[PDB]
């Protein structure tokens, strides 16, 4: 159907500003109200605010936790919706969707994932995992930012591998594990691209 | 690989040569076995054509020695003598120049000519390319027993085809199909697009499917006549 195009994600420092941008193609932007929904891991959808279309005023409404911290603007001549954020906090690393309509959330955009971070970039530290219980793997710890790629036998062994999402701990750095299963030489190759490092660590079977 | 092998073989160049002879297989082995300039043959283009490489003295002696008792020898203008025991004493520089390779899996069946078998993409390292550089390449056997595997389009990719004779005279005797097509890319007397298009059409008229819309990126289809039928008179009494 109609297309909502969204942009404005990236890396942020806790306590500064950032503005999104959402354009609309296929329908008249000057007749619909616009709502904003944030999505962060460990929680569901959350309405954060909405703005009214013209011929009905220009009143804007926000949530309790963001009233006085965020603002929403629009331009119907060039037909964009803007979300401007001041004094961002580290718990708002999220993907933002723009929804057509104030109450009937009829349409949802593709969204952009924007994150506020206090830690700098860092190379990973891959440690072997010796079985002391068949399965064997390696742990990628204390790296920044996403993503990282893990391979076994330079892309030869692809069966039985169980990579895991990098859950953010309480510190601010990422850590995941990659474990394969083999009944009973064995190395895992971890590539961190934005820091340009490639480690090949052998794991004891 | 290319540049490192190039100037590592630059150092030993100027010293020894190569000559093509066509007299027999173990025949030529017996001819130069009275010499010890060579441990194994250099290459085998066909069942009747071989190349002898090595030090200038023994190569000259064999060329002038067999010049009176058989098929004439063509001295190939090679500055060095590869596929010879001359390679061995210079391994270590090679190992320390190309000992940093990451072999990836191969999409298509790369059929080796030094291991005489279908290799995998993960088995390519410093000794693989050394072994390539040192001992024989079995090209005639490889093309013959690839022709038996069900391949009938030996398209060459080279600025000048020099192995078409060997390819045909090798595929001729294999228990497969005879109408396997062998075409080059460019010749001595042309490098334009017309010659490449003619080679492509020669490959196409024998079964290979060629997409011809790439060469006309700015045209529109025309209105053409229909198929000319060839008719006789079939008429049963009505």
């Amino acid at each position: 159907e109609v297309q909502l195009v969204q942009s404005g994600g990236g890396l942020v420092q806790p306590g500064r500003s950032l503005r999104l941008s959402c354009t609309a193609s296929g329908f008249t932007f000057g007749d619909y109200a616009m709502s904003w929904v944030r999505q962060a891991p460990g929680k569901g959808l959350e309405w954060v605010g909405f703005i009214r279309s013209k011929a009905y005023g220009g009143t804007t409404e926000y949530a309790a936790s963001v009233k006085g911290r965020f603002t929403i603007s629009r331009d119907d001549s060039k037909s964009i919706a803007y979300l401007q954020m001041n004094s961002l906090k580290t718990e708002d690393t999220a993907v933002y969707y723009c929804t057509r309509g104030g109450t009937l959330f009829d349409y949802w955009g593709q969204g952009t994932l924007v994150t506020v971070s206090s830690a700098s970039t860092k190379g990973p530290s891959v440690f072997p995992l010796a079985p002391s219980s068949a399965a064997l793997g390696c742990l990628v710890k204390d790296y920044f930012p996403e993503p990282v790629t893990v391979s076994w036998n330079s892309g030869a062994l692809t069966s039985g591998v169980h990579t895991f999402p990098a859950v953010l701990q309480s510190s601010g750095l990422y850590s995941l594990s990659s474990v394969v299963t083999v009944p009973s030489t064995y190395i895992c190759n971890v590539n961190h691209k934005p820091s340009n490092t490639k480690v090949d660590k052998k794991v004891e079977p | 690989l290319v540049v490192g092998r190039s100037r590592l073989m630059r150092s030993l160049s100027g010293e020894g040569g190569m000559a093509a002879v066509a007299l027999g297989e173990a025949a030529v082995r017996e001819r130069l076995r009275p010499w010890q300039d060579r441990l194994s043959v250099a290459a085998v283009n066909g069942p009747r054509s071989v190349v002898v490489s090595g030090e200038p003295g023994a190569l000259r002696a064999f060329s002038e020695d067999c010049a009176a008792e058989g098929i004439r020898v063509r001295d190939i203008d090679v500055d060095y003598a590869s596929h010879s025991p001359q390679i061995e004493r210079v391994r270590e520089e090679l190992l320390e120049t190309t000992g940093d390779i990451a072999p990836r899996p191969a999409r298509v069946t790369f059929h080796s000519t030094v291991e005489s078998r279908s290799m995998d993409g993960t088995e390519l390292d410093a000794r693989y390319w050394y072994r390539n550089l040192r001992e024989t390449v079995r090209f005639a056997d490889a093309v013959t027993r690839l022709a038996e595997s069900g391949y009938d389009a030996f398209i060459e990719v080279s600025p000048h085809p020099v192995v078409v004779q060997a390819v045909e005279e090798a595929v001729e005797e294999a228990d497969g199909a005879e109408d396997a097509v062998v075409v080059g890319s460019l010749h001595r007397d042309g490098g334009d697009l017309s010659a490449f298009l003619r080679s492509m059409a020669t490959a196409h008229v024998s079964g290979v499917d060629i997409r011809w819309d790439v060469a006309l990126p700015g045209a529109a289809p025309f209105a053409l006549p229909t198929y000319p039928f060839q008719r006789k008179r079939y008429w049963l009494q009505p």
